[PDB]
């Protein structure tokens, strides 16, 4: 099992400045196909999470270019160019190469 | 499952001297044979039409005549065969020609077939591969009267030629594959087309249509596809055909210039 | 583009089978890896399991093994989950994700894995 640390728990951001969110796996996510399988979830109270960034970097179909994803091996960041009134929640990095997937404990972005 | 996904544009353009066949299975060598059978005259309009999916109902379906001179430089897999028949739904009989990677089935039944049939190729997780399905291509298929597998004859710059002709109670289909160099897909010269299969099958056909293959995207169902063909339309003339020594046609006039 | 459809919340005494629906549409439930998250509230949310494209079929969480089955119908592309004993613990918003099993073309595809479309969320609560 493949356990993900997140940091920092709580980070507060001005509406606009860029903020940075920090996964951390104990196991290198280095899978056998060649690609490294690491997903970056958004969650907003009352919805469903819904993938904001797959594989490291690539975004998803709809998603903003205000995020962005960055890292290899066991260090990886989510970067938010500018916070708006819509990016408050807590977000979640994932990975899906070794079974059983997992997720990690959530960071809560807020305003004031 | 019947969706609209192909729309079609044409142009026209010039027959030269192709579509020739072997009119019957005799060997003749060195001789001028005069024959009338069902041929396509020579500069003849021919209709070039581009299917383009990119990812409503502008996929008509086309007349069959007196039979039909087809003509492709697409590669073997993205136009996969033909459909045959008077109404193509439940009420008559149809023909299927659909062609795969390992061999050719030819089955006549009561299709009801979709407004704008495609073969579709997914994966399926089960099988853990690439399948084919007909479900685009029909929604249901009954009564079914003929069925013939055989080794496929869209194999692989290559021109792929095929004549139809409906003829007492027999499907004829004669086809020859020709590598061309790079330049106008309908070529110069001749290349006469070899006697494929006559199938016995016994139905009335007066609307033809072709059938492409779709991919899905995995990445707007599916995958953004293009397929250039020509069709021109067989007419009742008399050729004079040489056969040189080896039995070849390398010559034919049409008597009517 | 997938869309998923859920099924509705529950209560049940604790000794019974709860059947979460999950109903798929623009893509067939063949061509789609599915997984089910669950999520108690307060808590991060988990994995409790789903496909595997390649070396099997089904895999599932280790806290899970022997109370969940998964089922799938193909006929009407929906993905049942069911798991049996219930317990005070299990009050929690239970998430069907999927994702295309494969990418790229017929000629040159590759196997992907992942979460990628979400359903809404079926909440199952164990009271008296
Ligand atoms: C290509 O077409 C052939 C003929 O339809 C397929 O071969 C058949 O596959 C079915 C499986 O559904 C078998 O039950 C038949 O016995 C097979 N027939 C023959 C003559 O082999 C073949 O699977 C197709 N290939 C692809 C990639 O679609
Ligand atoms: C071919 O047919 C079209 C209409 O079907 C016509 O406009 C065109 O002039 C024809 N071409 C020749 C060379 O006659
Ligand atoms: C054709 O099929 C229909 C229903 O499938 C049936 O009622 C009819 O008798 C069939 N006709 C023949 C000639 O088999
Ligand atoms: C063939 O079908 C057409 C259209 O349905 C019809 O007009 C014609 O009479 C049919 N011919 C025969 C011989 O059945
Ligand atoms: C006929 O076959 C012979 C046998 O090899 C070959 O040499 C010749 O080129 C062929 N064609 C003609 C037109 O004679």
């Amino acid at each position: 099992e493949i356990v993900m640390t997140q940091s920092p728990l709580s980070s507060p951001v001005t509406l606009g400045q860029p903020a940075s969110i920090s996964c951390r796996s104990s196991q290198s996510l280095v899978h056998s196909d060649g690609n490294t399988y690491l997903s970056w979830l958004q969650q907003r109270p009352g919805q469903p999470p819904r993938l904001l960034i797959y594989k490291i970097s690539n975004r998803f179909s709809g998603v903003p270019d205000r995020f962005s994803g960055s890292g290899a091996g066991t260090d990886f960041t989510l970067k938010i160019s500018r916070v708006e009134a819509e990016d408050v929640g807590v977000y979640y990095c994932t990975q899906a190469t070794q079974f059983p997937y997992t997720f990690g404990q959530g960071t809560k972005v807020d305003i004031k | 499952q019947c969706v609209n996904l192909i729309t079609r544009t044409q142009s026209y353009t010039n027959s030269f001297t192709r579509g020739v066949y072997y009119p019957d299975k005799v060997f003749r060598s060195s001789v001028l044979h005069s024959t009338q059978d069902l041929f396509l005259p020579f500069f003849s309009n021919v209709t070039w039409f581009h299917a383009i999916h990119v990812s409503r109902f502008d996929n008509p379906v086309l007349p069959f005549n007196d039979g039909v001179y087809f003509a492709s430089t697409e590669k073997s897999n993205i136009i996969r065969g033909w459909i045959f028949g008077t109404t193509l739904d439940s009420k008559t009989q149809s023909l299927l020609i659909v062609n795969n990677a390992t061999n050719v089935v030819i089955k006549v039944c009561e299709f009801q077939f979709c407004n704008d049939p495609f073969l579709d190729v997914y994966y399926h997780k089960n099988n853990k591969s690439w399948m084919e399905s007909e479900f685009r291509v029909y929604s249901s298929a009954n009564n079914c009267t003929f069925e013939y597998v055989s080794q496929p004859f869209l194999m692989d710059k290559n021109l792929r030629e095929f004549v139809f002709k409906n003829i007492d109670g027999y499907f004829k289909i004669y086809s020859k594959h020709t590598p061309i160099n790079l330049g106008r897909d309908l070529p110069q010269g001749f290349s006469a087309l070899e006697p494929l299969v006559d199938l016995p099958i016994g139905i009335n056909i007066t609307r033809f249509q072709t059938l492409l293959a779709l991919h899905r995207s995995y990445l707007s169902g599916w995958t953004a596809g293009a397929a250039a063909y020509y069709v021109g339309y067989l007419q009742p003339r008399t050729f004079l055909l040489k056969y040189n020594e080896n039995g070849t046609i390398t010559d034919a006039v049409d008597c009517a210039l | 583009e997938v869309q998923l459809v859920e099924s509705g919340a529950e209560v049940k005494k604790p000794g019974a089978s709860v059947k979460v629906s999950c109903k798929v549409s623009g893509y067939t439930l063949t061509e789609l890896s599915m997984h089910w998250v669950r999520q108690a509230p307060g808590k991060g949310l988990e994995w409790m399991g789903g496909f595997d494209p390649e070396d099997g079929e089904t895999m599932y969480a280790q806290k899970f093994q022997g109370r969940v089955t998964m089922t799938e119908d193909t006929s009407t592309d929906t993905a049942y989950m069911e798991l049996s004993s219930l317990r005070s613990e299990d009050t929690a918003v239970y998430y069907c994700a999927t994702s295309t099993a494969v990418a790229g073309t017929p000629d040159l595809f590759d196997y992907y894995y992942g979460m990628d479309v979400w359903g809404q969320g079926t909440t199952v609560t164990v009271s008296s």
